[PDB]
Order: structure tokens, then sequence, then C-alpha cells
């Protein structure tokens, strides 16, 4: 059709649907409110009931407000990602990558990875605050841990650490 | 019957008291930039960034 | 093989519509005096909710489905497909307003 | 080794023999327990040498126990019925 | 109409 | 979906061919 | 010395604390959500993910390894999943206890029908044993068949 | 190049119903038919080959630049048939290394 | 007895109106609505009290209930807690045609039924309440 | 002639260090 996705309406709708369905919440998560009378307020998730009602304790300069729990629908909550927090990718090409947040450019979040140890830019909808990686490398590659792998014609080594799409080899 | 129809209209309204609110809700419900459609790390691999157009339009060896 | 007439909501075999027409909608669709074209456009074989009515006059169900002025028989709650614009305009020429039974209009 | 034989070994006072019969000559199993929640929910990768209780979100307060496999099965069946048997390695008072 | 056709007490069960 | 048949049971579609030209071959644009 | 080495210290069990599992705890200790009734993917091995035989729940096969802990069949203890119910249901073992608690409190404002002002209630409070305490409180508040809007001064009762 | 070709996902997609040894034989035959294009098909994997004994003492960018300049020299020595590269994606691997062009 | 309850309910009505005005002004001044949430526990406790239903219907507290349920002009819906508490109170009280005529809650109920940002459970409860209120009119 | 050995105290490479067999004595 001589064009690069000239049509992007249905694609945008698919993006909206995937973004809405992919969000999952946990207790203690810092969230922000988009609509309603409580718009532009920060709070911490206290408890989760079913998948549409989330009790959130709001944070504000007034002490009497900070001791109240409010149940808020999940459709009006956006996750808050602070710089320097361990986060694990939910879904995408960089799935199961963990690291520390470096730059928060609103919708897009940049973080230094733990496995590849390089900066990766992934949308904020694909991040969950997981303080530890605990990544299992089973059912991947062609190499178990501590395998004696032939690197090339005259090079050999032993796999020291294993990753989703890379390996560490000791010659 | 007409009188109870008028009574129903009085009790429940014709909707015009909040039809404009409904129209505003439908307007805000309705809404392209490739930077927001796919990840930058996927845009870069597909050569879809602005820098790739700059490289492709500039009259110099790449 | 059975089809559900879009206008009146009755359900009859497609060959019955072709040979004898719709017994109720014949006054405005002329289905008895028409080709398979009007049978196909005004009756749909895909439907749901088979309804049998015995007494049209006193049945609240018949009033709710707007079929209390029609012949008793097989009726469908929902019919896939709508009447075309030209047939709607022809009905408006006759002074009869068409309310779709597809469920999408309410 | 039925219950009456167990009572006879109790009457003899031979605790070590009873423990060896019921563990080493039978279903001896090793599990890991969180030091906070006391549940058998630790995900241990021994060759990777990484332990983690995801619920309590801790990686350091984790112990290993030697228990019968039937005891592990009993605790898991109790957990399936929403009961929480928590195993702690210290007393409180 | 459609709203007026709601069921009453005297309608058949 | 290039075309929707009026019957509704079938529809003509635009697809990527899978042929070996003389267990299925990988999809690829038809090479004349 | 029949078990592979582990850096976790070896201790014995000194206390067993019983209790109920909270929905938050059930979701937190779970490793996968179960939502697909079909056991097998396509009747061609490799069981469906999100099903009742998900490979993250554990491995019971010689040649396969658990996808959660990475251990073999001999070492993997198994892992739990969860299943969100569309509507809450009674636990069959606690229904009489639920009934007795319902008798003990008020169905509208979640408060006990009697307060410590009654000396018998205070004596029922004093006993340390939870079973006997519940028994005494239940024996008292079962008779009381009306929430008190004011003190028998409002105790918060809805009346 | 055959041992890396047999594991490549491109080969697996090309011949889904064939085993690894068949892909090894296809890689050997392709190497006999055109060594240059077989080296080009490795993409990032051609920097891991045994090029020089002391190639590990160089920085990665230096080795990549040396390999790329060698490929540019050899490809411009050989030449690229533009119509075949437009039609056959296998032969289009040498087009980015043409003098004045790039990826 | 009943007069004291009427006076207390009228005082609650004035407090609710004052809180609604304060929250609307704060929203117009760029501040979240907090006064309604603060007043919500006392209103909930009063509404859950069954014997005060006659006094509530006498003092027409449903007008202020409608005022709280009325969306603000910025097209922002009230907090879900307020809507849930008011819907539960409406279910718990026997609202008649005369009280609806006095309060005019039917307009807001129709708005909630037609709106899409409202939760579907609240939509179904609004449909049920509208059907129950239309029931005595036709028989 | 190289032996790949696993050790507890060398945490630098998870215990894996390479030595020739001529350098070691068996216990
Ligand atoms: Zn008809
Ligand atoms: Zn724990
Ligand atoms: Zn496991
Ligand atoms: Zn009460």
């Amino acid at each position: 059709e001589e064009s690069t996705t000239i049509d992007l309406s249905t694609i945008a709708d698919s993006l909206k649907e995937t973004a809405k369905n992919l969000v999952s919440f946990q207790p203690g998560d810092n969230v922000e409110i988009i609509n309603g009378e409580l718009n532009h307020l920060t709070g911490t998730v206290s408890s989760v009931n079913q998948s549409t009602i989330v009790s959130v304790r709001l944070h504000s300069d007034d002490d009497t407000i900070n001791s109240e729990t409010v149940e808020i629908p999940t459709s009006d909550l956006r996750k808050i990602f602070n710089v320097g927090d361990h986060v694990r990718v939910i879904h995408g090409k960089h799935t199961d990558d963990t690291g520390l947040i470096v730059e928060v450019n609103g919708d897009k979040v940049e973080f230094i990875s733990n496995q590849t140890k390089r900066t990766v830019i992934v949308f904020s909808n694909y991040l969950i605050k997981s303080t530890d990686s605990t990544v299992s490398i089973n059912e991947s590659g062609r190499f178990e841990l501590h395998d004696l792998v032939q690197v090339n014609s005259d090079l050999v080594g032993i796999v020291i650490r294993a990753q989703k799409d890379s390996f560490d080899v000791l010659c | 019957q007409g009188e109870q129809y008028q009574e129903i209209i009085e009790i429940f309204g014709d909707g015009t008291d909040y039809q404009w609110t409904l129209d505003a809700e439908e307007e805000m419900e309705q809404p392209t930039s490739l930077a927001d459609v796919f990840e930058p790390s996927e845009l870069k691999e597909k050569m879809l960034t602005d820098e790739d157009n700059v490289i492709r339009v500039t009259d110099l060896p790449e | 093989r059975e089809r559900a007439c879009m206008l009146c909501g009755i359900v009859l075999p497609g060959r019955v519509f072709m040979q004898n027409g719709c017994p109720n909608c014949d006054s405005v669709l002329n289905l008895r005096d028409s080709d398979q074209a009007t049978v196909n456009e005004c009756t749909s074989s895909s439907f749901e909710g088979l309804v049998a009515v015995g007494d049209n006059e006193h049945s609240w169900v018949a009033k709710w489905l707007r079929v209390d002025r029609f012949q008793p028989g097989l009726y469908a709650v929902r019919v896939d497909g709508r009447l075309p614009s030209d047939i709607v305009a022809a009905l408006e020429q006759y002074g009869v307003y068409y309310r779709p039974r597809d469920g999408s209009v309410i | 080794f039925g219950e009456m034989e167990r009572d006879c070994m109790i009457a003899h006072g031979a605790a070590g023999f009873l423990k060896e019969r019921l563990m080493e000559a039978s279903d001896a199993f090793r599990v890991h327990v969180c030091g906070i929640c006391g549940l058998m929910s630790v995900i241990a990768n021994l060759k990777k040498n990484q332990f983690e209780c995801r619920s309590c979100k801790n990686k350091t307060n984790i112990y290993q126990l030697h228990i019968p496999y039937a005891a592990k099965l009993l605790f898991q069946e109790l957990m399936a019925m929403n009961i929480a048997p928590r195993l702690y390695t210290e007393r409180s008072g | 109409p459609q709203r007026l056709l709601i069921p009453t007490v005297d309608d058949p069960g | 979906v290039d075309e929707v048949l009026e019957n509704g049971l079938e529809a003509r579609l635009k697809l990527v061919p899978r042929l070996d030209y003389g267990f299925r071959p990988a999809q690829r644009l038809f090479s004349e | 010395s029949q078990f592979p080495y582990s850096s976790a210290p070896l201790r014995s069990v000194k206390e067993v604390q019983f209790g109920l599992l909270s929905p938050e705890e059930i979701r937190a200790i779970s490793v996968v959500k179960i939502e697909y009734p079909e056991i097998m993917d396509e009747s061609r091995q490799r069981p469906r993910e999100g099903g009742l035989n998900d490979p993250k729940l554990g491995s019971i096969d010689r040649n396969f390894k658990c996808q959660t802990c990475g251990e073999g069949m001999a070492e993997c203890p198994g892992h739990f999943g969860h299943m969100e119910l569309a509507k809450p249901v009674f636990h069959i073992g606690f229904i009489p206890k639920i009934k007795k608690v319902c008798e003990c409190i008020c169905m509208n404002c979640g408060k006990l029908l009697l307060d410590e002002t009654n000396p018998t209630m205070a004596q029922a409070i004093r006993i340390r044993d939870p079973k006997k305490r519940f028994n005494a409180v239940w024996q008292l508040c079962k008779t009381k068949m009306v929430c008190e809007a004011d003190a028998p001064v409002s105790r918060g009762g809805c009346g | 190049t055959a041992r890396l070709y047999q594991h490549s996902s491109k080969s697996s997609a090309e011949y889904p119903n064939r085993p690894q040894l068949a892909k090894y034989c296809i890689g050997l035959a392709k190497y006999i038919q055109s060594p240059l294009l077989e080296y080009l098909a490795l993409d990032e994997s051609m920097y891991s080959l045994h090029i020089h004994k002391h190639q590990n003492l160089l920085p990665r960018e230096k080795l990549i630049d040396a390999v790329q300049t060698s490929i540019v020299d050899i490809v411009n020595l050989v030449g690229v048939d533009i119509n075949e590269a437009v039609r056959a994606p296998y032969h289009a691997l040498a087009l980015p290394y043409v003098c004045g062009l790039g990826p | 007895l009943e007069q004291m309850q009427d006076e207390l309910i009228q005082q609650l009505k004035l407090q609710m109106e004052e809180s609604a005005i304060r929250d609307a002004n704060n929203i117009e001044q760029g501040k979240p609505a907090i006064f309604k949430l603060k007043l919500l526990p006392k209103v909930k406790d009063i509404l859950l009290r069954a014997n005060l239903a006659d006094s509530i219907l006498d003092n027409n507290l449903l007008a202020s209930v409608r005022l709280w349920l009325e969306p603000l002009p910025d097209a922002s819906l009230p907090a879900y807690q307020i809507q849930k508490v008011l819907f539960d109170a409406i279910k718990s009280l026997p609202i008649k045609t005369s009280h609806l005529r006095e309060s005019g809650l039917g307009k807001v109920m129709v708005f909630y039924q037609k709106s899409k940002r409202v939760e579907p459970n609240l939509k179904r409860t609004a449909e049920k309440l509208i059907s129950d209120w239309t029931r005595p009119i036709m028989g | 002639n190289f032996l790949f050995l696993r050790s507890r105290e060398i945490v630098e490479n998870q215990g894996v260090f390479v030595t020739s067999s001529n350098r070691v004595k068996t216990i």
C-alpha cells in the first residue's frame, strides 16, 4: 500500500485494550488517580478485592486524611514509579528483565537492567515493582548451567551465568 | 395515560438535565505517534525513528 | 430450513415464504407477489429465541414484541440483519414506521 | 511400624531409634521455610544458590528442616483447605 | 411505544 | 478480510501463501 | 547426608502457629492463576498454561524440571496456584461458627449486641481462653435480639 | 558457518520439516556455492568466529569496524546484482556494504 | 423524640449542603473533594438507622442525596464510596412516588443508568430501582 | 589438561576456577 501503517485507528484501539487489560495491582503499590473528584492524588494500595475494587490509602500533608482508606476502581488508577526502585517487566520484548529506574519520562520509563546491565526503555504499563529478580533460566537456550560449551573452532569454556538471550562463559 | 405519563416525566426527567453531561462524557471517551505505538527499542530495530530518516535523507555515505 | 421474517418477526420455512409469502407482511412487502430477493432481504435464517404465541390479543409477551396484531405461529426474539434503506423508505411512504428487531436499536 | 510398636519404643525410652525408624528408614524429606511467615512457600534453586519467599519479600531469613514427606503432604492438604500451619524454629513465650 | 409495555399485576403470569 | 460474502458462511480473504512449488512451508510472498 | 547441599541453616520446629489463610496471602504465595478447565493443550503433550497441570506448579516426571524452582522431581516440593471465584462461598467446616458469630454481632453495623457495661459481659471478657470466651459471649448475646441505638448516650448502634 | 546456520531461527523457519543435520548439509552446500553470502548470513554471529589468534585483545568496536571494512572492500570487489537483491532477500545481504550505501 | 430527630436531620442536611459547596469550591480552586468523604461515616451511620426513615422522608433528605449524586459541572463523577453508600441507603429505605416528586431523584437515576463511566453493578441497581419506582404508577 | 573446579570460598565466579591437572594433588 506504499505506506507505513497510514491507518492507525484500530491499532490505537488495540493498544488501549491491551494497556487496560495488562494492568494488575498489588498491595503497597503507589498509584495516581486520573479522574473523579480525587484526581491528581497519590496513594498506596492497602488491599485488593476481586479485580475491580481496590482499597487505597491516600498520602497528603494532612495527617487526618492519611489515616483513611478509600476503595477506588482500577479503571482510574495509574502506577507511580520512583527513581531507584527494583521493577520487573511484565510483558514485551524485554519480559522478565529487572533493574533500577533511572528516568521517568511520564508514560515512558527508562531503567538500567540487571541482566544485560544496560539502559532499557519500556512503557510504564509493562512494569511491576519487584524488589528481587529471582529469574529462572530453565526452558531456554540450548545450554544448562555449568555446561562445557565449544565457543568456536579453537575456543572452549564453561557457562557461569545464564540469561534469557545471553550467556557468560569462562574460558 | 397522559396524566401519569406527565407524572413520570416530572419524576424521572426527560434527561435534558444531564444530556449535556452525557454528551461531555461521550466526547471525553473518544480520543498515532509511533513513539507511543511501539517501544523505542523496537522502533530503533525497525529503523522507524527520526534519526533513520535523517540518515536516509542526508547526502553523504552512511 | 426455516427463516425469521425481519419485519413482523414470524418464523416460517424459506420455501413457505417463497411460495405463499408472509401472511402478515404481504400488505406492505408484497412477499407473496415478489421474488427470492425480497424473501432473502426481509427474512433471515439466523435467529434466536423461538416464540410460540396462542392468543395475540391478551398476551403481554405479544405486546412486548409488537406482534399482537399478527398471525399466531413461530416467532423469534432476535433476528440477525436489518431491513434495507429503500424498504424502510417504502414503508415510510405507506405511513408505517419500522422498528428493528435486531436488538441493536433500543 | 504401627502405633503399638511406637508405644513400646516410647516405653523403652529409645528416642533416637524411633526417630531413625520413622525418618531414615522411611520418607525423609528436606524443605525450606520462611523465617517470617513460617510457610513452606520458599522458592529455592540450590545450584543457583538463591532463596526467596515472594510473599514476605525476603531473601535472608530462610531455614531448612528435615521432616517426613507425609508431614509435608499433610501441611499442603491443610493449606488446600485454607488452614495456615506455620512452622517456626524459635519459641516466643 | 416501548416503555409503556412494562408488566403490571393484572398481566398474565 | 478483502471481501465478505453475502451468505455470511464464507468470506474471501487476503493471505500470505505457503507453498513448496514441488508439515508446511513457512509463509512468504508469492514469487512468480 | 542424602540431600544435596543448601546454604540455609538447618533448624528444628519449635512452634506450630495455626490460623486461616487470607485472600491476600493466597494471591501472594501463588505462582500462577488457574482459569482453564482443559487439562491438556491439544492432546499432544505439553500441558496448557493456566490449567490444572501447569508446569509452574511443579514437576512429577523424571525427565522434566520444575519451571518455578528449577529442581528435579526428587527435590521439588510443589508450588501453589490460586483460582479467583466469581462469587464468595461458605467454607463447609466453618458454617456453624459463621452462624454463631452472626448471632453474636449486629447484621447492620457490625458491632456486638452488648458492651462491657454489663458486668456479666466483663466477666466473659476476662477469661483468656478464646474458645471459652467465645462460648460465654455467645451464651450472653444470643438472647439479645435488638441492636441498641442508645445505651441501655449512643453506643453507635443502628437500632 | 554451517554449525551456526543449523541453529539459526531463519534456517528453522525456512525448512520447518527438516532435522538439524539436514540444515548442516544445506549450510555446507550453501558455503560451497557462495562463501561470502554465507558469512554475511551470520549477521552478529560472525564476530565470534576464529578470525585471528589475538583478536580478543582488540576492543569490540575495533573488531567490528575492521570486519565491516573488510566486508565493504570484498563486496565492492565482487559487485552486487541490484535486480537479484531486490527480488531475492538472500542476495540483498551485500547491498548495505556497497560503496556509498549502508544498513 | 421525633422533633429532636427532625432537628438533627435538618442540621445534617445543612452540614451536607455546606460540605458539598465547600468541595465544589475547592475543586474549582484546584483541590480534591475531601469534605464529602469526611462527612460520609456520619451520614452512613445515620442512614443505616432504620427508625429514622420516616423523619428522613419528612425532612426530604433525598434532595441533598440527589445534590451529592449530582455530577459537578467539570464532568467529574463523585467518589465511588459516596455512590455506593447512597445506593445502599436508597435500597434500605421505602422510597415512594411522593418522595420522588419532592426530591426529583429520578433525573439523576436516569443519568446514572444511561452513563457508561458508572459501574455496571450500579447500572443494574439503578435499573432495578427505576423499575420498582415505575411499578406503583401503572398498578 | 585443564580441570574446571567448583569451590565454596571463591565467590568471584561462583566457585568456578580453571587450573591444570599438573598443579593439583588428590585428597
Ligand atoms: Zn413478516
Ligand atoms: Zn514468608
Ligand atoms: Zn518446583
Ligand atoms: Zn447495629
